[PDB]
């Protein structure tokens, strides 16, 4: 188990840690989250009581350092920082636990939800998408734009998701225009898997990260990337059988975890009807089809 | 964006643009098999690529052989149209390449766009208009060269004959579409109107009769009357 202490909580805020969240009152004595499971990435996020616009937060991995939260009143947000003094850190953590001012990462033991949502997400790949190499953790928020969006403005603060574009030279071999546009298999398997992602676990990790950013921050370009990466698989006639079975699990847990009231803006009608009913893979997402039908039959 | 009655006049500016109509690319007759099932038999077709400002028509004849052994032909026809339009663009000197291509059917957007990826500065555009270019095959000389073709072939025409020696491109296109509209709504009456008088002939290098200005006024009036007549009949109005 690891701990992320908080210097203070000066302003009323809803704090999230992975899929969990708590309400914290202005200058309430709150000094962190404990019992956080080592072994996966995590995200701690924030929504100030006074500005329901902008959700923001930090992706991190306890294995890569001792991380804590401090409110910055000039910039007006909770900031994650790294403590290099291993001793000073255990000392703050121990003293705060003794005084019982920390909330416990509330994992139900049966629950594999977070693992299922983050199976393929790696901190090293996140830091490539959110480039800020002076920190071991990565900041994301509601407004950040993606690289592809900027092509249609500040590069430092952008989400460098891998660019997918169905009407591009990269997606279409000259002479196989119709074949490659109806059957995206060569784009998925040669260009994207073998070429850029190297393997499906990185593709999956980026797909999953894009979903979580869409879900926790309502990041619109992240939702776009998630849907593109699903569509590319569903629109390929020829996919490794192991990718199909693992995609069905991945989507199942994403659809299951989604807040019911956000299904309108977070789920693209066209993609999902194509994946589930028209695409080559209509019959290959049994668990995702079943949960989508019983929980969101309106969208279809 | 899409082309409608507002931005009609853009057609006649000096930006090169082509209309593409694919309605006549994949043409079949439907008949009964010996066992009583239904089968299709393909006949020769054509892409109707038209510069509305100059009247130049690039009539790409589509030979039934193209369909030989292929499935989902109606979908394939769209991709073949785009391949041929792309090859026509590539075949033209740069200064003759269109700055826009307007497709008469929205289904042609994705195939053309994919085929034109090598020409990113050529805008592919749909239209809201209801253009009557499917009736090109009611023009006898166009129907004849298409049906006689034994091999893929490109035939060039000016669909305005010599009209532009005397009228503007706005006017020529309005005459063309009136004539085609009429031919679409009641071909037999439209053709009767054009050919009633045997002393007004079609030049060998033309498609339409050599009407004087005054005879064109009468013709256009008769075509309008035909169209309104057929409209009252369709809707009992």
């Amino acid at each position: 188990m690891n701990t992320v202490p908080f210097t203070s909580a000066p302003i009323e805020v809803t704090i999230g840690i992975d899929q969990y969240s708590f309400n914290v009152k202005e200058n309430q004595p709150f000094h962190g989250i404990k019992d956080i499971p080592i072994g996966h990435v995590h995200v701690i996020h924030f929504q100030h009581a006074d500005n329901s616009s902008m959700r923001y937060g930090y992706w991190f991995d306890c294995r890569m350092g001792n991380f804590y939260i401090q409110y910055d009143p000039k910039d007006g947000l909770y900031k994650m920082m790294e403590e290099r003094d291993g001793a000073k850190f255990e000392n703050i953590v121990h003293n705060f636990k003794e005084r019982q001012m920390m909330v416990s990462y509330p994992k139900i033991d049966e629950d594999d939800t977070w693992y299922n949502l983050t199976e393929f997400v790696q901190m090293d790949k996140i830091r490539k998408i959110v480039r800020k190499d002076e920190n071991q953790f990565s900041y994301v928020d509601s407004s950040m734009t993606t690289v592809q969006e900027n092509e249609l403005s500040d590069p430092a603060h952008s989400l460098n998701y891998t660019v997918i574009n169905f009407k591009s030279r990269e997606a279409i071999r000259p002479g196989h225009e119709m074949e490659d546009f109806l059957d995206k298999s060569y784009y998925l398997n040669t260009v994207m898997l073998q070429g850029i992602f190297k393997n499906s676990s990185n593709y999956f990790g980026e797909l999953q990260f894009a979903f979580l950013n869409a879900m926790f921050f309502g990041n619109y370009g992240s939702s776009l990337q998630w849907h593109a990466m699903i569509e590319l698989i569903c629109s390929s006639a020829t996919v490794p059988k192991h990718m199909l079975d693992k995609l069905d699990e991945i989507l199942y847990y994403q659809i299951k975890t989604l807040p019911e009231q956000y299904s309108d803006i977070l789920l693209n009608e066209r993609v999902w009807n194509i994946c589930l009913y028209s695409s080559f893979q209509k019959n290959s997402l049994h668990n995702t089809e079943k949960i989508m039908e019983n929980k969101y039959p309106e969208l279809l | 964006g899409a082309m409608n009655s507002s931005n009609y006049a853009e057609l006649f500016n000096n930006d090169i643009k082509l209309f593409v109509d694919d309605t006549n690319v994949y043409r079949v007759t439907v008949h009964k098999t010996f066992e009583g099932n239904v089968a299709t038999k393909a006949i020769n077709g054509c892409i109707f690529t038209l510069n509305p400002k100059t009247g130049h028509l690039f009539l790409k004849i589509i030979h039934t052989s193209v369909w030989a052994g292929q499935k989902r032909l109606s979908q394939l026809a769209k991709w073949k149209t785009a391949e041929e339009v792309s090859a026509l663009v590539r075949s033209l000197p740069k200064e003759e390449q269109p700055k826009q291509i307007i497709v008469t059917r929205k289904a042609m957007l994705d195939p053309l766009e994919v085929h034109m990826l090598d020409f990113p500065n050529i805008a592919i555009r749909p239209t809201e208009l209801r253009l009557p270019f499917s009736a090109a095959m009611s023009i006898d000389k166009l129907s004849d060269v298409v049906m006689k073709a034994t091999e893929p072939q490109m035939v060039l025409f000016n669909i305005y004959d010599d009209w532009l020696d005397r009228i503007s491109s706005y006017t020529a296109f309005s005459r063309l579409t009136l004539l085609l509209r009429a031919l679409k709504t009641n071909e037999e009456s439209a053709k009767m109107i054009l050919l009633s008088d045997p002393t007004i002939t079609i030049k060998s290098y033309h498609l339409w009769p050599s009407f004087t200005d005054e005879q064109w006024i009468t013709i256009e009036s008769q075509m309008r009357d035909l169209i309104l007549t057929e409209y009252g009949r369709k809707y009992n109005v």
